[PDB]
């Protein structure tokens, strides 16, 4: 759904305290307050990629305590009080698995934290336990969780009687299922692998970055205040504007691998807020879009820069 | 009188449905709603 | 119907005219494009390094060696500053190419016919939208029925009239709290509960929450109108 | 049945089309009230 905000002051990289360096910047004009204003379009777009995805409800439903659901045991999925953060036990799995330095980068924290996150990940499974589909699309209405599931089989077509006459097996069946998952997440990592992917990408982006500050680019010396150190005013600013030229061609290449992967991210989240949308508020008539089989209903959990679907099929 | 007043922020009113295994609700009216959706 | 629709439109009008900045997706893309021209020509003030920006100056204090000495800054930091705006545009040309594929499968499938999609066509049940022009850009405005307004009732998943179990053809079951009926389930619409709204499905021994109440069907009392008929016949011919 | 089904045309055009004998369940509710009024008949040539 989003990545870390990792935001680079353009004039401290290129310029380690130094008015030498900054005034031969200055040199350039206005390229810094473009580049600053290239990773701010990104920190911008994360909070609102979160909100999108998450804030696609307008109140915080809440399961009533009692939980008569007909044997669907939903008792892992929603949140458990007990916990620091109101997170799931699907979440305290999920929350383990994935100020500025010397060279100037800095960090942000995302608009939404995860006590927060958790409460709208809560609200869109309780509104889905409490009030079918309804609550994408009027007021909240309360229902019979199986005759949710009823409405829900009439919708792909198997008849409603189907589910009556096996419900506490079906609902066993699916606590089977949710059961697999506890484990299978409990046994595997790999899985998350998509989420560990974007946060590689920005280490090793990160990392690209940092190792440029120990390059020479053709000059005597590949550290400013080493120069400082050693030369003054003319035989200085000879070395002074390249390690600028060598560093601002990787504050350009840095901002260019981040902004089109953004455009990766951006894209990733649209998709996870139309399923928001789409599973998670609904009921998806739409082949293998919601799971690989016919379509029940989708459930939520957030995970750190993203969220699991458990999408729920016949 | 007004200051720059800070806050942790909210999501809503609390609203927990009065779910039962029998219960339901039903509407009796309805808006026809208009929105505007923009895109570039 | 169509006083509510005739007002979303009357409030819609005003809603776009009144506030600040209601289509501030169309402000920022006519916005950020002009911001980068604007930096595009001002980054011709800059030195890039050389004795001035003003190009002409190179050859007034300069000559035909090391001019050129001078001018490749210029040259290589114009060319640079192009590259920052040709990099910017292509991103920023595929943000916009993004939407109008969005905007593209949106009017399709909200003006075009009428997509079930939740929330896609708006929030709401979607019922109908209209396209309109802006410059640069798309309103739609989507047309939605939304449950307003509601009473407190009970459900029966089934009912239990001969031991065997019936069920909704369509709709749900539900009481009024002392009578049932069958209605569907976006909107309060009652009838009495008969085989023509409902089906037979076993008895009422697996099925939890099952109720109590007769089914009727209209062919019994059809056919004690026609009983009745049968034995006006049987006891007026004792009678010629 | 006649409420399982719609009725089509004739048994010619459709290429695989099967014989057999549908249930039309009105008919025996037609035929159980039928033996009502035949035992009002069997009484009421007796008196
Ligand atoms: C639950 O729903 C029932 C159906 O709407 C309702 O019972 C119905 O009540 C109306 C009057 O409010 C009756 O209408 C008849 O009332 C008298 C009968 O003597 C006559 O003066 C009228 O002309 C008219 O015929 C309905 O006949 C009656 N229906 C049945 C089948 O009983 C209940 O009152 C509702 N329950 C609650 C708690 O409101
Ligand atoms: C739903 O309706 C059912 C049918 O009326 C009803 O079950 C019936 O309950 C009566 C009263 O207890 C039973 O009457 C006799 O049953 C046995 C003998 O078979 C005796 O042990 C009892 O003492 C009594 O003499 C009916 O036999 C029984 N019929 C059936 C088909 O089960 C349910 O109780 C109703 N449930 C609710 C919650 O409304
Ligand atoms: C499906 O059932 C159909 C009804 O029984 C059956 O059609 C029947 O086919 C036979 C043989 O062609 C016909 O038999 C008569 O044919 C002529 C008169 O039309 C005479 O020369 C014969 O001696 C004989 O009387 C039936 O008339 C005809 N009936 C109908 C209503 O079409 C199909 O053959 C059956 N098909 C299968 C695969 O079971
Ligand atoms: C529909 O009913 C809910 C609650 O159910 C009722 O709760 C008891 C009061 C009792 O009558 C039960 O048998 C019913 O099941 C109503 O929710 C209440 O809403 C008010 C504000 O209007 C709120 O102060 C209360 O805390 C809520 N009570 C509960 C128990 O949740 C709801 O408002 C009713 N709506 C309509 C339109 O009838
Ligand atoms: C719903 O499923 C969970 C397991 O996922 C059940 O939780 C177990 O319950 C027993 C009894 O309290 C404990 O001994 C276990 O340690 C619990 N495990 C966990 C992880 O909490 C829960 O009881 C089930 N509820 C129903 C109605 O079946
Ligand atoms: C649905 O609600 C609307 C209001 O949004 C109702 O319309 C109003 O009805 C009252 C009388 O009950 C009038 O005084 C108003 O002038 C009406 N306004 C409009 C826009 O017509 C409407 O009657 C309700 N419909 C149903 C069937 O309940
Ligand atoms: C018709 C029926 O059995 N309804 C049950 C009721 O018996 C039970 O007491 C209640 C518990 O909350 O759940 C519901
Ligand atoms: C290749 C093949 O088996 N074709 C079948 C044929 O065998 C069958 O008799 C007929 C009946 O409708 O349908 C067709
Ligand atoms: C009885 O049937 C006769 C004809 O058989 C008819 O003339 C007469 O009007 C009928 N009377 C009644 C009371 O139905
Ligand atoms: C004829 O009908 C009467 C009731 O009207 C009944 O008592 C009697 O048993 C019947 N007789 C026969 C022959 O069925």
């Amino acid at each position: 759904v989003s990545m870390t905000k990792t935001s680079v002051d353009c004039t401290m990289y290129i310029c380690g305290d130094s008015t030498e360096c900054s005034n031969l910047l200055l040199q350039y004009g206005s390229f810094c307050t473009q580049l600053n204003r290239a990773l701010t379009g990104i920190a911008v777009e994360q909070d609102k990629n979160t909100q999108e995805v998450f804030a696609q409800v307008k109140q915080i439903y809440k399961t009533p305590p009692i939980k008569d659901f007909g044997g669907f045991n939903f008792s892992q999925i929603l949140p458990d009080p007990s916990k620091p953060s109101k997170r799931s036990f699907i979440e305290d799995l999920l929350f383990n698995k994935v100020a500025q330095k010397f060279n100037g980068l800095t960090v942000l924290p995302p608009l939404l934290t995860d006590e927060m996150i958790a409460q709208y990940t809560s609200a869109l499974l309780a509104g889905t336990i409490t009030s079918g589909w309804t609550f994408g699309a009027g007021a909240a209405l309360q229902i019979p969780f199986a005759m949710q599931m009823a409405y829900r089989f009439n919708g792909i077509g198997v008849t409603q009687n189907v589910l009556y006459e096996n419900q506490k097996l079906i609902a066993n069946q699916f606590n089977s299922a949710i059961g697999k998952i506890q484990d299978s997440l409990s046994s595997t990592a790999s899985a998350l692998g998509k989420l560990q992917d974007v946060v590689n990408q920005n280490a090793q982006a990160l990392n690209t970055l940092v190792k440029q500050l120990s390059s020479n680019f053709g000059a005597i010396s590949s550290v400013l205040n080493d120069i400082l150190a050693r030369l003054d005013k003319v035989e200085a600013e000879v070395q002074i504007d390249r390690l600028i030229t060598g560093r601002l061609q990787s504050l350009q290449t840095y901002v260019t691998q981040q902004l089109i992967r953004a455009a990766e991210i951006r894209a990733s989240a649209n998709l996870a807020a139309t399923k928001m949308s789409e599973c998670v508020l609904g009921q998806s008539k739409r082949v293998d879009f919601c799971g690989k089989g016919y379509h029940l209903m989708s459930f939520p959990q957030s995970a750190p820069h993203g969220v699991v679907f458990l999408h729920v099929t016949y | 009188s007004q200051s720059i007043i800070a806050y942790t922020m909210s999501l809503g009113a609390e609203n927990s449905v009065a779910y039962s295994n029998n219960s339901i609700a039903i509407p009796i009216n309805f808006t026809i709603s208009v929105t505007t959706e923009i895109l570039p | 119907i169509a006083n509510q629709f005739n007002s979303a439109i009357g409030k819609i009008q005003d809603s776009l005219s009144s506030t600040a900045s209601a289509l501030g997706k169309l402000q920022d893309v006519v916005n950020q494009n002009a911001q980068a021209l604007n930096t595009l020509v001002k980054q011709l003030s800059s030195n890039f390094g050389a004795i001035s920006s003003v190009l002409n100056d190179i050859l007034a204090r300069l000559d035909k060696v090391e001019a050129e000495v001078q001018i490749d800054r210029l040259i290589t930091g114009r060319l640079q500053s192009l590259q920052t705006y040709v990099t910017q545009q292509l991103i920023r040309a595929a943000e916009i190419r993004a939407s109008a594929n969005l905007a593209a499968t949106k009017m399709s499938e909200c003006v075009l016919g009428q997509s079930k999609r939740v929330d896609f066509c708006g929030k709401g049940y979607h019922l109908m939208s209209f396209p309109q022009s802006a410059p640069h850009g798309v309103v739609f405005l989507h047309v939605t029925y939304v449950p307003a307004q509601e009473k407190n009732f009970t459900t029966a998943p089934a009912i239990c009239h001969d031991g065997k179990a019936h069920f909704p053809r369509e709709g749900v079951f539900v009481s009024n709290g002392t009578h049932w009926f069958v209605t569907q389930r976006n909107f309060y619409e009652p009838q009495i509960i008969t085989t023509h709204n409902t089906f037979v499905s076993g008895n009422c021994d697996v099925v939890i929450g099952i109720v109590n109440n007769t089914v009727y069907d209209p062919l019994q009392p059809e056919l004690d109108s026609f009983k009745e008929e049968l034995d006006k016949y049987f006891k007026n011919h004792t009678s010629p």
